[PDB]
């Protein structure tokens, strides 16, 4: 835990458990309010999840080139947060962007969520899709790129642990099952009954939650 | 000392190797990605090995094309391991000032200097492998007081490298990388440095004598020895396990035992009477030769010379203990007159087995030994081999 800050792990503990968010959801009734919480939560807990642990890795690093030159303490877990928070703002914006276009036009006058569509002659509601949770996706996948790199390079540290091997490994992961989920979701606005569905979601978070949990946390007890 | 002869003879070799007229061409290749001059491919060594050496094997010329590149001669442009490998990939031939032939020896200090430096090079990542990685951690564990001017004329170096062009700063980058592969390997494959620690370091009277002795030096025919040698060798010719062998049962090939198990029978094989037949010497070297030969003697009332030759010879086999116990005893038995066993001796051979008998000693009685052997070689086996034991036993 020194090798490792506290602090970082209760950030990503916290935020994770936010992401389960999505399947306690569904199982009340689609409406307004219930869409807009899920790009809430989702996004909260994506970047204060795989992007803080992309920047971890950073510090690793730095460390190394600055412990080579001269130990002298180059990077703290007093900067991860910096270079946390500014994420945690653009996301902000962003957010309040795709509310707004909601809760100020298509609120009442002309559109909505709630909405249903059907298989063959039978009827099936729930929350959809715009041209938004596209390119939200797309930004995810080139993110987690990022983070490749860098857990491409980070290959041959005398570290302790080998915390990269399971950091990395949670990233590739992730994105895969990603990448399917958003396919699969953004072909199949026609071909979907709540359980269907609600199978997608729990695929997606008992993946990835369970495993990035516990590729970094169980491991500090052997 | 030695090994500079063999890095002399390898150097003849690049020599030839990097010749003007002929010599493999140093190509420059050009790529989607980029333009890389000043390489080659593996196969064109393959193929100047096979053309100006004659390497009949392509896997012999690739053997010797492997040490060679092993010892630092040349080097995978994108490996550490020197390995030629017969493909597209680039080599490159090294220095003057970097072969091995120069009695380099690096440590652990300098070690620690291009580790700085080419870990300082770049900074857009940790551009080793792990070994490298590791050693690196070790050099700052145990190298706490001096790092500083190491840093320094690291990253002084590379201002004094990189201000020339930037080709320049590759190749001689690339060279004086490989060269501390090749004197600190990967864990893996074998060093290419060390050596054993063996290597590890009247006048003209006299004169006159060894020229007359060079003169009575009885010497014969080089012919001569021919047929002695060819005919040795024909006579086991049809006996060489390796090349001709009539017994096929090969206890190390065709998973057998029966071959080394009738040699262990006293019963002698057909090809064993037969091989008797050439010299008693080798009758006396086989056991069973002497059962059947010291046979015909006892029949033959005529068992003593053989059993004197025996005597002498299992008395040089014992330690100093027992020499004086046996050769008083023996003379008394033999060689002293009135005894029943009757050796036969001359002037000087019983001149000069008196004067010794009163010193046992490990070359005793020597000219007795050769007077009654010459007579055993003369007449026994002669008559041995022309007996009808022996032709009985050899029919089957």
């Amino acid at each position: 835990i020194r090798a490792s800050g506290l602090i970082l792990l209760e950030t990503i503990l916290f935020g994770s458990l936010l992401l389960y968010f999505p399947v306690v959801i569904l199982y009340f009734e689609p409406s307004t309010f219930r869409c807009i919480l899920l790009r809430w939560a989702r996004l909260l807990g994506f970047a204060t999840v795989y992007g803080t642990v992309t920047l971890k890795l950073h510090r690793v690093l730095k460390v190394f080139l600055s412990r080579t030159a001269q130990r002298i303490p180059y990077m703290t877990g007093g900067r991860v947060m910096r270079m946390l928070a500014v994420i945690l703002l653009v996301v902000f914006w962003f957010l309040i962007g795709w509310t707004s276009s909601v809760c100020q036009n298509l609120e009442k006058q002309i559109s909505l969520i709630g909405q249903g569509k059907t298989s063959d002659h039978l009827i099936f509601n729930m929350c959809l899709i715009d041209r938004w949770d596209y390119m939200t996706a797309v930004a995810e996948f080139l993110f987690l790129l990022w983070g490749v790199y860098l857990c491409y390079a980070v290959r041959t540290v005398p570290s302790a642990f080998h915390e990269p091997r399971y950091m990395a490994v949670a990233v590739h992961n992730e994105l895969i099952i990603s990448a399917i989920f958003h396919t699969i979701r953004f072909v199949l606005a026609s071909r979907l009954q709540s359980d269907w569905m609600l199978m997608l979601y729990f695929a997606h978070t008992h993946l990835t939650v369970t495993v990035t949990i516990g590729l970094l946390l169980i491991p500090k007890f052997s | 000392s030695p090994n500079m002869l063999v890095y002399r003879k390898m150097e003849d070799v690049i020599a030839r190797m990097q010749d003007e007229k002929n010599g493999i061409p140093i190509r420059t290749v050009k790529s989607f990605l980029s333009k890389i001059p000043s390489v080659f491919s593996g196969s064109d060594i393959v193929q100047w090995l096979i053309k100006n050496l004659t390497i009949e094997d392509p896997v012999e010329a690739l053997h010797l094309g492997t040490l060679m590149a092993a010892h630092g001669y040349f080097f995978p442009i994108s490996d550490h391991v020197l390995t030629l490998k017969d493909d597209g990939t680039f080599y490159r031939f090294q220095t003057p000032y970097f072969w091995p032939s120069n009695c380099w020896e690096p440590e652990n200090t300098d070690y620690a200097v291009y580790l700085c430096k080419r870990t300082m090079q770049n900074k857009a990542r940790l551009e080793l492998a792990d070994y490298e990685a590791e050693s690196l951690a070790r050099l700052q564990r145990a190298f706490a007081r001096k790092w500083e001017f190491i840093f320094m004329q690291a990253e002084a170096q590379a201002k004094v490298d990189k201000k020339r062009d930037k080709i320049e700063r590759k190749i001689l980058d690339s060279q004086e990388r490989a060269f501390w592969d090749v004197h600190r390997p990967v864990p893996g494959c074998v060093n290419t440095t060390e050596v054993d620690i063996k290597k590890s370091s009247d006048e003209l009277q006299q004169q006159i004598k060894y020229w007359q002795i060079q003169l009575d030096r009885h010497r014969l025919k080089m012919s001569k020895v021919a047929d002695s040698l060819l005919s040795y060798t024909e006579q086991y010719l049809e006996y060489d396990p390796f090349l001709l062998p009539p017994d096929p049962s090969n206890p190390w090939l065709s998973d057998d035992t029966t071959f080394w198990e009738l040699e262990a029978s006293k019963e002698p094989s057909q090809q064993r009477v037969k091989r008797w037949g050439f010299g008693m010497d080798e009758a006396l070297k086989d056991p069973v030769g002497r059962e059947q030969f010291l046979k015909f003697l006892e029949s033959e009332f005529s068992s003593e010379n053989l059993r004197f030759w025996l005597a002498v010879e299992d008395l040089k086999k014992r330690p100093i203990k027992e020499v004086p116990s046996r050769v008083q005893e023996i003379w008394q038995e033999f060689l002293a007159p009135g005894a029943p066993s009757a050796i036969n001796l001359d002037s000087k051979s019983y001149d000069k087995t008196t004067q010794n008998v009163k010193e046992p000693g490990r070359y005793t009685f020597e000219d007795a030994q050769e007077h009654i052997y010459k007579l055993m070689k003369s007449d026994s086996y002669p008559r041995f081999i022309r007996s009808s034991a022996y032709q009985e036993l050899l029919q089957a």
